[PDB]
């Protein structure tokens, strides 16, 4: 079918300036050639770089730098809504995980019955006060859960976000690093998740089979795959800002992506938290980037055996 | 200066058969297989014969090739107007560690009958005359077939120096023709009371004069 | 049982050679000691022809090495036929995967009802028309299939090979890289295979259970295990040819070999593409070689939970 590629160079203050180059890195790993080869019609929308520009670092991270995000997400959600209405499936390259706000928002505007699959070592379900203003990359999903609204504060630049999805409509895979409140939220609001323990407990195959029985069990729905790169074991994914050990095997992540493709309902995908500066060497960078390309490609049909 | 020895030139009558030989040694034809390539007047040669005696589909049975010891042979029966071209014999050399070819054999299948070269030569130009660069031009045209030996008779003697002459090639009417230029200093043209262009084909001579 | 060890140092020209040291590396990793310890009769037939890769130039690539290879396989098939008739199980150290031609051929001459299990990232099943000029390392299966014969060309040195096995009698495990025609061939001729996806989706255990239900489901038959070293994840098997990532775990390949042993019907084994020149370091080389030794040993009984080596009782002080 058709695929829209959206660069979203987001960043947390000072610590991980590099991650915005992620999109360019995944591109430079031949993302376009590979999706082209699968037979997908490819409209690349370039990068929607920081509209007010990367503002010089002084105060800002606690004041204007998060707003610049809130609005950037608004722009993204608009592009996504436009791309999704035009009939395209939406690939969003990151960039830090905040861009999930915009993408799931913009997606929900034409696909209001959408469900989410969250492949990430973290749940990134913190609130704007609980996990500070460092960044919302661990703090997005809240803005999108309708059950969490009574416990989230209206922030400057996030006035536009309306809760897209129920708690019983997002499923997590890969959870291995988690703040206490996130655990509470997930147990409290009855949100379904499979961590590495559950992976080891039941095995990747059963995880995807249960995941699909939960989300799209009784009615076909369009699926939003948000894939965080740290979800893969740091040996595989060494160029991510905050990497957690005891993560997914290469084969497991391809198996997820493959399974997602076979449902046929994939409507949009996010590939994020790939900061290449974090790599010690050129090879570390390219190997992570190349892994990304694979994940996207596997989700859009590429199988291990060559059917070209 | 190639590797294999072919005969430089063959000619025969339309409807007849011709054989082109290829002479080599143990290192080339001795132990390895030979191939035949037809290069036309211009453009990229094509595979005619491969593995001594094999023709590609579309190459007619009028052609064939043979080989024994340190020599191979290309046979063409029912010789036709289109066949005239440069023919190359190609094989593999184990001692030279290189794919090698013959010098090449030019064919002139006699399509028409003989034609005389009516030579027309021009002297130093008035401009050139005062410009201290006299270039004697003796152009040859409308002759058949094959290259014509060209020479410059100078002051009751021969002259070979500062002289260029083109290859024979046919025009729209299939008349093969070439051109020769003699470069002299004005003095070279002054003292010498006589000059002539001496042109020779298969048969006879036709030379003009300039003083 | 009894086990025959055959060195076969095959190659596909310069830039791809070095695999010839393959058998020697496995040997130097204590292959003999370990198979000895399992309590199996060991006749080692040394290395095979090892034609010193002629003048390493010329048209040797084009005809001399391929002609010599085709015939080298003929010699191998003879040694295998001889070893197999004398009652031995046949271990063949490689060398490039092309030695599979000779081994499955020579095996088939006394065991015509044999079946194949092909553990390799690749299917190694092109036609010679599909060759990449650096030729035969990855299209050996074709000559052996008795349904792809009408579409494969009589080559120089390969006049002797007659199609040994049906398409329904080879099963592949480990598929990760496949050229388009090979995929076509496998779908077209209805050849059974289990890739990494099938491994992940079913588990290694079920793969072997299906594989045995296919091959030896209704009739006990001798099994030919052709094991390509690239089949294992490149982290495990870094000294191979065209290695592909997402390969089998160490424990999965032991599990295969172990399962194969338990059937009891292992008749011959190939261990191939073990190029040590490919390794950056001594450790990379030895680790791959050592992995090989394990695979062979696991196939012939080595159990990890302790050897089958008899102990009547323990000592007295
Ligand atoms: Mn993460
Ligand atoms: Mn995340
Ligand atoms: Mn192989
Ligand atoms: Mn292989």
């Amino acid at each position: 079918h058709s695929v829209a590629v959206i660069g979203a160079p987001f960043s947390q203050g000072q610590k991980r300036k590099g991650v915005e180059h992620g999109p360019a890195a995944i591109r430079e790993a031949g993302l376009m050639k590979r999706l082209s080869s699968l037979g997908c019609h490819l409209k690349d929308f370039g990068d929607l770089s920081f509209t007010p520009v990367p503002k010089d670092d002084l105060y800002n991270n606690l004041i204007v730098n998060p707003r610049s995000v809130g609005l950037a997400n608004q722009e993204l959600a608009e592009v996504v809504s436009r791309a999704v209405s035009d009939g395209y499936s939406c690939v969003t390259l990151g960039g830090d995980h905040s861009l999930a706000i915009g993408t799931i928002s913009g997606h929900a505007r034409h696909c209001p019955d959408l469900c989410v699959v969250w492949v990430d070592a973290h749940a990134d379900i913190n609130t704007p006060l609980t996990t500070s203003s460092g960044n919302l990359h661990g703090q997005p999903v809240s803005f999108l859960l309708r059950e969490l609204q009574d416990k989230v504060p209206q922030l400057p630049g996030f006035s536009w976000i309306k809760p897209c999805i129920s708690s019983a409509s997002i499923v997590y895979i890969g959870l291995r690093d988690v703040d206490p409140p996130e655990h509470f939220i997930l147990k409290n609001y009855d949100i379904q998740y499979f961590s590495m323990r559950d992976i080891d407990r039941l095995g990747i195959q059963k995880v995807m089979e249960r995941t699909f029985d939960l989300l799209i069990g009784k009615r076909q729905r369009p699926i939003h795959l948000s894939f965080d790169i740290d979800a893969f074991d740091p040996t595989l994914a060494p160029a991510t800002g905050t990497p957690v050990v005891g993560g997914l095997t290469y084969r497991e992540g391809m198996y997820i992506a493959e399974e997602i493709h076979n449902t046929g309902l994939l409507s949009a995908l996010d590939l994020v938290e790939v900061n290449p500066q974090l790599a010690t060497s050129e090879e570390e960078a390219k190997t992570t980037a190349n892994l990304a390309v694979d994940v996207i490609a596997s989700s859009f049909g590429q199988t291990r055996e060559g059917g070209h | 200066q190639s590797v294999l020895t072919q005969p430089p030139s063959v000619s025969a009558a339309p409807g007849q058969k011709v054989t082109i030989s290829c002479s080599g040694s143990s290192s080339n034809i001795g132990n390895h297989y030979v191939s035949w390539y037809q290069q036309l007047p211009g453009t990229a040669p094509k595979l005619l014969i491969y593995d001594n005696s094999e023709r590609p589909s579309g190459i007619p049975d009028r052609f064939s090739g043979s080989k024994s010891g340190t020599s191979a042979t290309l046979g063409i029966t029912g010789l036709q107007t289109g066949d005239e071209a440069d023919y190359y014999c190609g094989t593999w050399d184990s001692s030279l560690s290189a794919l090698v070819f013959g010098g090449g054999t030019k064919l002139t299948v006699l399509g028409q009958p003989k034609a005389a070269p009516s030579v027309t030569l021009f002297p130093p130009s008035s401009e050139e005359l005062q410009a201290n660069k006299a270039t004697l031009v003796c152009l040859i045209s409308d002759f058949y077939p094959g290259a014509v030996t060209v020479a410059w008779k100078a002051d009751s003697s021969p002259v070979k120096a500062g002289v260029e002459t083109t290859t024979p090639s046919k025009q729209s009417n299939n008349k093969y023709a070439a051109s020769s230029y003699l470069s002299l200093t004005p003095e070279q043209w002054k003292s010498h009371r006589s000059y002539s262009c001496q042109v020779t084909h298969e048969g006879s001579t036709v030379e003009k004069t300039v003083a």
